[PDB]
Protein backbone atom coordinates (compact mmCIF):
# COMPACT_ATOMS: atom_id res chain seq x y z
CA UNK A 1 0.00 0.00 0.00
CA UNK A 2 2.47 3.15 0.86
CA UNK A 3 5.79 3.47 0.47
CA UNK A 4 7.88 5.37 3.13
CA UNK A 5 10.49 8.06 1.92
CA UNK A 6 14.30 7.13 2.77
CA UNK A 7 14.59 8.67 6.30
CA UNK A 8 11.24 7.04 7.02
CA UNK A 9 12.38 3.78 5.49
CA UNK A 10 15.95 3.89 7.76
CA UNK A 11 13.77 4.37 11.15
CA UNK A 12 11.92 1.15 9.93
CA UNK A 13 14.65 -0.49 8.54
CA UNK A 14 16.57 -0.05 12.59
CA UNK A 15 13.84 -1.96 13.71
CA UNK A 16 14.37 -5.09 11.75
CA UNK A 17 12.00 -4.12 8.53
CA UNK A 18 13.18 -5.17 5.77
CA UNK A 19 10.57 -4.51 2.98
CA UNK A 20 9.89 -1.27 0.54
CA UNK A 21 6.22 -0.85 1.09
CA UNK A 22 4.29 -1.43 4.37
CA UNK A 23 0.46 -1.41 5.24
CA UNK A 24 -0.36 1.75 7.27
CA UNK A 25 -0.59 -0.77 10.23
CA UNK A 26 2.86 -2.08 9.48
CA UNK A 27 4.55 1.43 9.98
CA UNK A 28 2.58 2.07 13.05
CA UNK A 29 3.99 -1.39 14.14
CA UNK A 30 7.56 -0.90 13.30
CA UNK A 31 7.39 3.29 14.86
CA UNK A 32 5.27 2.03 18.01
CA UNK A 33 8.59 -0.28 17.87
CA UNK A 34 11.02 2.19 16.89
CA UNK A 35 9.63 4.50 20.22
CA UNK A 36 10.08 1.72 22.70
CA UNK A 37 13.16 0.51 22.00
CA UNK A 38 14.98 4.04 22.35
CA UNK A 39 13.01 4.77 25.50
CA UNK A 40 11.38 7.97 23.65
CA UNK A 41 7.95 8.08 25.71
CA UNK A 42 8.54 9.54 29.27
CA UNK A 43 7.93 7.06 31.26
CA UNK A 44 5.07 8.67 34.12
CA UNK A 45 3.02 9.88 31.04
CA UNK A 46 3.61 7.79 28.46
CA UNK A 47 1.45 9.21 25.91
CA UNK A 48 3.98 11.93 25.51
CA UNK A 49 6.71 11.46 23.80
CA UNK A 50 10.34 13.32 23.00
CA UNK A 51 12.08 13.02 19.96
CA UNK A 52 14.12 16.73 19.87
CA UNK A 53 17.90 14.90 19.03
CA UNK A 54 16.06 11.55 17.51
CA UNK A 55 15.40 11.51 13.95
CA UNK A 56 12.35 10.58 14.67
CA UNK A 57 12.39 14.29 15.78
CA UNK A 58 13.69 15.39 12.18
CA UNK A 59 10.88 13.03 10.27
CA UNK A 60 8.15 14.99 12.25
CA UNK A 61 9.55 18.37 12.52
CA UNK A 62 8.31 18.71 16.05
CA UNK A 63 10.47 18.32 19.32
CA UNK A 64 7.85 16.33 21.14
CA UNK A 65 4.61 14.97 20.53
CA UNK A 66 1.68 13.28 22.25
CA UNK A 67 0.17 10.03 21.00
CA UNK A 68 -3.28 11.09 21.86
CA UNK A 69 -2.92 13.36 18.95
CA UNK A 70 -4.25 10.85 16.25
CA UNK A 71 -5.01 12.81 12.91
CA UNK A 72 -1.50 15.21 13.95
CA UNK A 73 0.51 11.69 13.86
CA UNK A 74 -1.07 9.93 10.67
CA UNK A 75 -0.84 13.79 9.09
CA UNK A 76 3.10 13.47 10.25
CA UNK A 77 3.78 10.10 8.95
CA UNK A 78 1.88 10.71 5.57
CA UNK A 79 3.89 13.62 4.92
CA UNK A 80 6.84 10.75 5.15
CA UNK A 81 5.04 8.48 2.59
CA UNK A 82 4.37 8.20 -0.96
CA UNK B 1 -2.17 3.85 30.36
CA UNK B 2 1.21 2.76 29.15
CA UNK B 3 2.69 3.31 25.76
CA UNK B 4 2.19 1.03 23.89
CA UNK B 5 -1.38 1.35 25.18
CA UNK B 6 -1.39 4.64 23.95
CA UNK B 7 -0.26 3.23 21.15
CA UNK B 8 -2.61 0.70 20.10
CA UNK B 9 -5.76 3.71 20.78
CA UNK B 10 -3.86 5.28 18.00
CA UNK B 11 -3.73 2.39 15.79
CA UNK B 12 -7.21 1.17 15.74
Amino acid sequence: LVRPKPLLLKLLKSVGAQKDTYTMKEVLFYLGQYIMTKRLYDEKQQHIVYCSNDLLGDLFGVPSFSVKEHRKIYTMIYRNLV
Amino acid sequence: LTFLEYWAQLMQ
